[PDB]
């Protein structure tokens, strides 16, 4: 099947740089324009440049003309943005997409732009006091995003990971939570799996009954 | 059908 | 440049009822091949968009044909013959008749269902949080329609204001409820300085407002 795969976003200062690729498979390379298409937080989609299957036509949107640049490498089936001067505002999730239907789209990749550093998160238990609720609390990082998972992916069935609120000290917080039959408290284990890949941290925090 | 309309190149400005 | 309006912002749908998303062209929409290149997609939270219809009509592979588009000139619209749960979430349009390629502001779909009141849950802070010199009490209002909810922290009876932050999940894709988060925080040392920890919940689905509470400690 189709594939599209995004890599090298990241966190980085205002007026840095970065390099977006985007690796395609499974389907004629040259044949097709690429184009990247950002989604600013809490925001709609926005085009930001294509590229024709040999290069022949290139498009800016003009908020990034003279900062950004398109270009492939078609016998690496790759698809690159490199990203100057950004500012804040560039701030968003980038999907790389094929030609002109907006059919095949990649997962998105995250650039945060901001004069904040990384900070990987502390894990707290939400313990449980018919149905019963418990969680973990995801406190105090940078950059998004992080991931929640329940006993590593077995335990999906009433599951919330809360989107992230960004508190007054500028770093992020969130909770995930389920609901699960009493009976089972205390005899069936919770675990939590966190993962904020911007910091390398990984925790699984076991939930316990009060 | 689809392969074919996404090769289509928009029109430049 | 071809601007794209697309109306209405949100739509609130019942379950199996016909729902319809219109976008307007700034200029008429045409390319030099004499076709029309606009597509629909749908987005669920935390995932790319998903292709509904290409070139005004036709479908994308996958794409149940309860889904349509049509137009031409400046008017487009998506019509969903029926709606299910799973169409929760927002739509847009995207013209690539020219560039700059462009879209729609996008439409939120809700589904509308009979009221249910949220489930209520306190959580006191860790052991650990404290040992580290803080104390988040997190409150939870659980699968509830509709969105609308107040959450009231009171702290020894002292009504808190500006101390708490809230999250809600966007609709679910199978139930069609909401839950919300509240997360009162303090420091350890302002925590250990009262007893009584509540939250006060008010929602349609209830005929009174339900409180959680706890002492500290004990």
């Amino acid at each position: 099947e189709v594939q599209l795969l995004e890599s090298g976003g990241g966190l980085v200062k205002p007026g840095g740089s970065l390099r977006l690729s985007c690796a395609a498979s499974g389907f004629t390379f040259n044949e097709y324009m690429m184009n990247w298409v950002r989604q600013p937080p809490g925001k709609g989609l926005e085009w930001v440049s294509s590229i024709s299957g040999t290069s022949t036509y290139i498009n800016y949107a003009d908020s990034v003309k003279g900062r950004f640049t398109i270009s492939r490498d078609n016998a690496k089936n790759s698809l690159y943005l490199q990203m100057n001067s950004l500012r804040s505002d560039d701030t968003a999730m980038y999907y790389c997409a094929r030609g002109s239907t907006g059919g095949y789209w990649g997962q998105g990749t995250l650039i945060t732009v901001s004069s904040a550093s990384t900070k990987g998160p502390s894990v707290f238990p939400l313990a449980p006091s018919g149905t019963a609720a418990l969680g973990c609390l995801v406190k105090d990082y940078f950059p998004e995003p992080v991931t929640v998972s329940w006993n590593s992916g077995a335990l999906t069935s009433g599951v919330h990971t809360f989107p992230a609120v960004l508190q007054s000290s500028g770093l992020y917080s969130l909770s995930s939570v389920v609901t699960v039959p009493s009976s089972s408290l205390g005899t069936q284990t919770y675990i939590c799996n966190v993962n904020h890949k911007p910091s390398n941290t990984k925790v699984d925090k076991k939930v316990e009954p009060k | 059908i689809h392969d074919f309309v996404d090769k289509t190149l928009p029109d430049q400005g | 440049d071809i601007v794209m309006t697309q109306t209405p912002l949100s739509s609130a749908v019942t379950l199996g009822q016909p729902a319809s998303i219109s976008c307007r062209s700034s200029q008429r929409l045409v390319h030099s091949d004499g076709n029309t290149y606009l597509s629909w997609l749908h987005q669920r939270p935390g995932q790319p968009p998903r292709l509904l219809i290409y070139k005004v009509s036709l479908r994308f592979s996958g794409v149940p044909d309860r889904f349509s588009g049509s137009g031409a000139g400046t008017d487009f619209t998506l019509k969903i013959s029926r709606v299910e749960a799973e169409d929760v979430g927002i739509y847009y349009c995207m013209q690539a008749t020219q560039f700059p390629l462009t879209f729609g502001g996008g439409t939120k779909v809700e589904i509308k269902r009979t009221v249910a009141a949220p489930s209520v849950f306190i959580f006191p802070p860790s052991d650990e949080q404290l040992k580290s010199g803080t104390a988040s009490v997190v409150c939870l209002l659980n699968n509830f329609y509709p969105r609308e909810a107040k959450v009231q922290w009171k702290v020894d009876n002292a009504l808190q204001s500006g101390n708490s932050q809230e999250s809600v999940t966007e609709q679910d894709s199978k139930d069609s409820t909401y839950s919300l988060s509240s997360t009162l925080t303090l420091s350890k040392a302002d925590y250990e300085k009262h007893k009584v920890y509540a939250c006060e919940v008010t929602h349609q689905g209830l005929s009174s407002p339900v409180t959680k509470s706890f002492n500290r400690g004990e």
